[PDB]
């Protein structure tokens, strides 16, 4: 019934975040399938302007079948709308709502022994702002936008003057969507911090709180500083578009580069807001299936604090080519390199936890091991990009695209899958079939690597970001990348089958702790699922 | 002229270098590449060995250690040493890139939707450069028999489509070229991978880059900041020629 959506219990809200983030994730991933259909071969075959002259639903189905080049007038605006929609949905309405709003709302109170969050009614409102923001983002795709078409083709970061001069009001809907998303994240952050400090169980000191609840705690602080800054930046876009201000228009004395400073001041913290809850899940998962407590619990907590603090003083590594002086280029390059030290402490500690254990290679452990390997690959290419002298070549190329998909789609997303297989039995009372979770992992591992590793080659060859079409020489590795994306998509549909099977007819969970004794946190001392009233 | 600055089929490395700055980029990248490949191989071998050596069915009783300060301090100082080594070789390269020398040739480049405007202030020469196949040349940003013939007539082939422009920026070989970049409407980005240069074309600001081409040939770039519907359709062609052929090109533009 509709009692799912009006609940204020932190367990039901976390489930609503998880399911909603999953469906929005399916929509955004479907966008990437269409994107990789067009990038599979040089020349434009799918995004033809001729499809505009047909019906909204008729032209959609025509868009999915290839036309010959001589019958396909390239429509770059649709490409720009697709990649903008794909990026906006992922960064604001998928991974953070799933890790923070989902697993954070469900398990952080359980991990600290709290019965609920400090403000359950506020926690229910945060979910509805997320759903409201998601609706406005989707509606912008069908609203009058740039070039007399629908949708905003301005990139997920909304650089002006392009974003401030895009015709229509689709861009205004996109800004309102990001406003609602940030409000949802801020309300959630307020609830994590107040519950973490005021509602811990007697005897649970801060040096006894498990690492996942710490990761949610640090993430909630980053949200409170980063997302008001972004709200100002995107509000200055709204007033330049609608209220005659000239914050970013040079004719009225403005500076477009000023926006990039304000947006990237949020833009990099947002990136550590994504991955920190995934760090905490990896700690719990690896300690469970290595049958050994986590190595260096206190350095693990500090390293996340060090990562969260440094993530606020490195933002200009997104602006090496935007006209920054040699001195600022030098500082931000050196400040960015420092982040590798606390991150490496966590990576080596995770291997130290495995060292000398009794490792079971069940599905949640597979995701965590893939995380270690694949997040390291993405993290070291970020260090490459931190060198402004080398970023001169790589900036706005697919090498950057390869970098951030290895840390997000092959890292943070691997933490999401790790948490789902680790906790679906606890959340639902039903267990997933082990053979299918393993086949999902290997399909995703092979497909996602085939998708994104060749983009290193394309970037080194100079393929720019946000291109509907590319010179013929880029054809080979674009073809491989598209094949990997199709295999990856098959693995995600298979995963949805696995989730549907698990929830409807999966093996009934009977034990409070169906894993082993080294899952030593409070949720494993409760039933599966936990009762409707905790503590 | 030899077509040098361009992607090649199945390529996995950098585009060919034609400037000392690009050469520094290739070397610094290869230096950083061998160490980050060593770090990842080191991490991967550790994970695969630990899974093999400490699998449940081979080590049934897990250890319980949580501390090891000498190891923990070793894996903290060694990355710091590695990063300092990178910055030691990287900061001089970046200083060489951003410190603008005295110009032998000066070009002022302006980004438009969707084309580039070139101006030589010392020569009072100015022209616009459109993709062969753009509406300006009669096309609609796609390959066609008319576009292929235009590519051949301009000295290119069908393979250079999306890179070749109707006009080119011509410079003399082995001369210091300083380029001043700005945008006229939205932000664009001017780049030539073979030169190791890239500078955003921001409206209201005039930024500078420099290159010295070490050999003659044709070198391509593509607009590298999303600027609207034809972002993928406003490339850059730079022709590096002899000092004599450069003057010949200059004289062909002089009005009597
Ligand atoms: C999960 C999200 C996420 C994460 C975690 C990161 C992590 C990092 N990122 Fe990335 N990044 C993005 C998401 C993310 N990034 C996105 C989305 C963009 C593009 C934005 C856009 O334009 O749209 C981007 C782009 C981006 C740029 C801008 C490039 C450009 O546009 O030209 C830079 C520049 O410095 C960078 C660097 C880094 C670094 C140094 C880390 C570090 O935190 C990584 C550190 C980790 C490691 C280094 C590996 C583990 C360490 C060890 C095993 C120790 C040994 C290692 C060494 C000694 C080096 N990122
Ligand atoms: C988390 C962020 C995220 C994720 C998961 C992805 C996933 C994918 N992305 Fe990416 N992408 C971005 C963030 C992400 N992307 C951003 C920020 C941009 C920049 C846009 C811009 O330039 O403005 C971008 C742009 C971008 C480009 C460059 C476009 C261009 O420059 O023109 C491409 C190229 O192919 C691409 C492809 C893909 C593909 C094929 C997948 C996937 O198909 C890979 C397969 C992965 C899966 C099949 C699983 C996904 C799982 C989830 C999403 C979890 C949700 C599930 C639950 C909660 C249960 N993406
Ligand atoms: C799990 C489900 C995942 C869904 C994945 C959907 C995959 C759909 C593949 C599209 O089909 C191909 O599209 C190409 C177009 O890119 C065509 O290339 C050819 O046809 C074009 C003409 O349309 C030419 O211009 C190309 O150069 C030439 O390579 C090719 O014939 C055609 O078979
Ligand atoms: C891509 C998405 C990823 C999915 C993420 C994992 C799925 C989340 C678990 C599903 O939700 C659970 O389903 C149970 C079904 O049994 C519910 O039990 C409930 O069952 C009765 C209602 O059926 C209630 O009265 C009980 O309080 C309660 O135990 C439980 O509340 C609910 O949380
Ligand atoms: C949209 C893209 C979707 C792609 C879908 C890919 C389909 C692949 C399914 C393969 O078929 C399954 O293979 C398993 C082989 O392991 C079998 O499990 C068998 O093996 C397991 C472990 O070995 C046992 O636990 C099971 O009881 C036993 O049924 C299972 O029966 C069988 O149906
Ligand atoms: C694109 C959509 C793709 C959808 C993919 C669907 C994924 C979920 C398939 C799960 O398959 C089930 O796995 C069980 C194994 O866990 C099998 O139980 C088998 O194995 C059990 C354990 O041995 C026995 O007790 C059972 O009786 C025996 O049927 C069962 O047959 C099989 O159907
Ligand atoms: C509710 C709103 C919309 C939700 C969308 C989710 C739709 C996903 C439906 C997938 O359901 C699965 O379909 C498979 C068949 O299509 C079945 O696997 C069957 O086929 C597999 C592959 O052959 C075998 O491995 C399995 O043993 C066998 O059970 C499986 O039982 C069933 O649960
Ligand atoms: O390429 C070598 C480079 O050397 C000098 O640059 C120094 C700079 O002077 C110091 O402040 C140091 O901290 O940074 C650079 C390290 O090389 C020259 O000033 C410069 O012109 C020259 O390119
Ligand atoms: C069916 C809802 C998900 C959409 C899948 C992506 C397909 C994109 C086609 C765009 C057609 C242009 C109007
Ligand atoms: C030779 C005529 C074209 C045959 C290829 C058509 C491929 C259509 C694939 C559609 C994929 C929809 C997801
Ligand atoms: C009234 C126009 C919008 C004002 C938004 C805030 C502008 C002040 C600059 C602050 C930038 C965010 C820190
Ligand atoms: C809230 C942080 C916003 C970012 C601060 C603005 C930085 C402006 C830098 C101007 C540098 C001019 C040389
Ligand atoms: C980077 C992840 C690698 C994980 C290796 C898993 C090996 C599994 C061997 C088979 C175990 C029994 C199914
Ligand atoms: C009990 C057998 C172990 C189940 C393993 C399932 C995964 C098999 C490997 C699939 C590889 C697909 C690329
Ligand atoms: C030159 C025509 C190439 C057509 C290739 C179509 C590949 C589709 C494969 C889909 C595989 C999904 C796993
Ligand atoms: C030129 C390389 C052919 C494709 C390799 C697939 C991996
Ligand atoms: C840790 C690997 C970083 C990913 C970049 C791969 C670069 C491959 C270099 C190939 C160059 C061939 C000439
Ligand atoms: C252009 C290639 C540069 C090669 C640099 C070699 C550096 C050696 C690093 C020591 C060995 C680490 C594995
Ligand atoms: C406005 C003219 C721009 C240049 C057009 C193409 C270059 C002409 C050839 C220059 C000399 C080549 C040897
Ligand atoms: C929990 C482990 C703490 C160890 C740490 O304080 C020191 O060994 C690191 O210098
Ligand atoms: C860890 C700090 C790295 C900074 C280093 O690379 C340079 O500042 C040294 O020149
Ligand atoms: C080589 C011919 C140079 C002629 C020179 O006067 C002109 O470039 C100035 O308009
Ligand atoms: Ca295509
Ligand atoms: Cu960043
Ligand atoms: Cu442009
Ligand atoms: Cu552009
Ligand atoms: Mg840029």
């Amino acid at each position: 019934f509709t009692r799912w959506f009006m609940s204020t219990n932190h367990k039901d809200i976390g489930v609503l975040y998880l399911f909603t983030g999953g469906l929005v994730g399916l929509i955004s991933v479907a966008f990437t399938v269409y994107m990789r259909m067009e990038l599979m071969a040089p020349g434009v075959q799918f995004m033809c302007a001729e499809h505009l002259e047909s019906g909204l639903v008729k032209g959609f189905f025509q868009s999915l079948w290839p036309s010959a080049v001589e019958n396909c007038t390239p429509n770059g605006h649709l490409w720009n709308v697709m990649i903008t929609g794909h990026g906006i949905l992922m960064m604001f309405f998928v991974v953070i709502p799933a890790l923070f709003g989902g697993f954070g709302n469900y398990f952080m109170p359980l991990h600290i022994g709290a019965p609920d969050m400090a403000f359950p009614r506020m926690n229910n409102l945060s979910y509805w702002l997320y759903v409201a923001g998601t609706s406005l983002a989707v509606a912008s795709l069908f609203a009058p936008g740039g070039n007399g078409q629908l949708g905003s083709g301005i990139g997920w970061v909304l650089y002006p003057p392009l974003s401030t001069s895009e015709s229509g009001y689709s861009t205004d809907l996109a800004i309102f969507a990001v406003h609602l998303s940030g409000a949802s994240s801020i309300l959630g952050a307020i609830n994590m911090i107040t519950t973490f400090l005021n509602m811990r169980a007697p005897g649970m000191t801060m040096h006894k709180v498990p690492l996942f609840a710490w990761s949610i705690f640090v993430t909630a602080w980053l949200i409170l500083l980063a997302l008001p800054v972004l709200a100002g930046a995107i509000t200055m876009l709204l007033t330049d578009r609608n209220f005659g201000t000239t914050f970013f228009q040079p004719s009225g004395g403005g500076d477009p580069v000023l926006y990039q400073h304000i947006l990237w001041f949020f833009g990099h913290p947002e990136v550590y807001i994504i991955v920190l809850p995934a760090f905490g899940i990896v700690s719990h998962v690896i300690a469970t299936f290595a049958k050994k407590p986590i190595f260096g619990y206190l350095p693990m907590v500090y390293a996340m604090v060090a990562i969260g603090v440094l993530g606020f003083v490195v933002w200009a590594h997104h602006m090496y080519t935007a006209g920054l002086s040699l001195t600022q280029q030098s500082y931000f390059m050196m400040a960015t390199m420092v982040i590798a030290v606390p991150t490496g402490i966590k990576i080596f500690s995770w291997i130290a936890t495995m060292w000398g254990g009794s490792i079971e290679l069940k599905t949640p452990m597979l995701w965590a091991l893939g995380f270690l390997f694949l997040f390291t690959v993405g993290g070291v290419t970020g260090i490459v990009l931190s060198q402004a002298s080398v970023d001169r070549y790589y900036h706005d190329t697919y090498y950057v695209v390869a970098h951030f998909h290895y840390v997000m789609s092959l890292g943070a997303v691997f933490g999401i899958f790790a948490g789902i297989y680790f906790w679906i039995g606890k959340m639902s009372g039903r267990q997933y079939p082990e053979w299918a979770g393993k086949l999902h992992f290997w399909m995703m591992f092979v497909g996602a690597n085939l998708t994104f590793f060749p983009q290193h080659f394309l970037g080194r060859q100079g393929m720019p970001r946000r291109y509907i079409d590319y010179p013929e020489a880029f054809a080979t590795w674009n073809f491989v990348s598209s094949l990997g994306a199709f295999l990856s998509f098959a693995s995600f549909l298979f995963f949805l089958g696995v989730i549907f099977y698990t929830l409807t007819r999966g093996a009934r969970v009977t034990a409070n702790n169906y894993w082993n004794e080294h899952a030593d946190t409070l949720e494993w001392t409760l039933t599966s699922p936990p009762p409707e009233h905790t503590f | 002229l030899e077509i040098i600055g361009r992607p090649q089929p199945g390529g996995t490395g950098f585009q060919p270098s034609a400037s000392p700055v690009a050469t520094q980029i290739h070397w610094l990248d290869g230096f950083i590449l061998v160490i980050i490949a060593a770090i990842t191989i080191f991490v991967t071998l550790l994970i695969l060995y630990a899974v093999w050596r400490f699998h449940e069915k081979r080590n049934k009783v897990p250890a319980r250690f949580t501390h090891n300060s000498p190891l923990a301090i070793a894996w903290t100082i060694v990355p710091i040493v590695i990063l300092v080594a990178i910055g030691a070789f990287s900061l001089p390269v970046l200083f060489n890139q951003q410190e603008i020398p005295e110009a032998d040739v000066t070009v002022k480049v302006t980004g438009y939707q969707w084309y580039w405007g070139y101006e030589y202030p010392d020569e009072e020469i100015s022209f616009e450069s459109y993709m062969i196949g753009s509406p300006a040349t009669g096309g609609d940003n796609r390959m066609s028999p008319e576009v292929e013939q235009q590519l051949i007539e301009a000295g290119y082939s069908r393979d250079e489509f999306l890179l070749a422009t109707d006009t080119a920026m011509v410079v003399p070989v082995n001369k210091t070229v300083v380029v001043q970049v700005t945008g006229a409407d939205v932000i664009h980005s001017w780049t030539v991978p073979a030169f190791g240069v890239k500078q955003d074309a921001v409206p209201g600001r005039l930024a500078q880059l420099w290159f010295r081409a070490e050999r003659e040939g044709i070198f391509f770039g593509q607009c590298s900041e999303l600027c609207g519907i034809s972002h993928a359709y406003m490339p850059i062609t730079v022709k590096v020629v002899s000092e004599e052929a450069y003057a010949a090109w200059l004289e062909q533009h002089h009005h009597h």
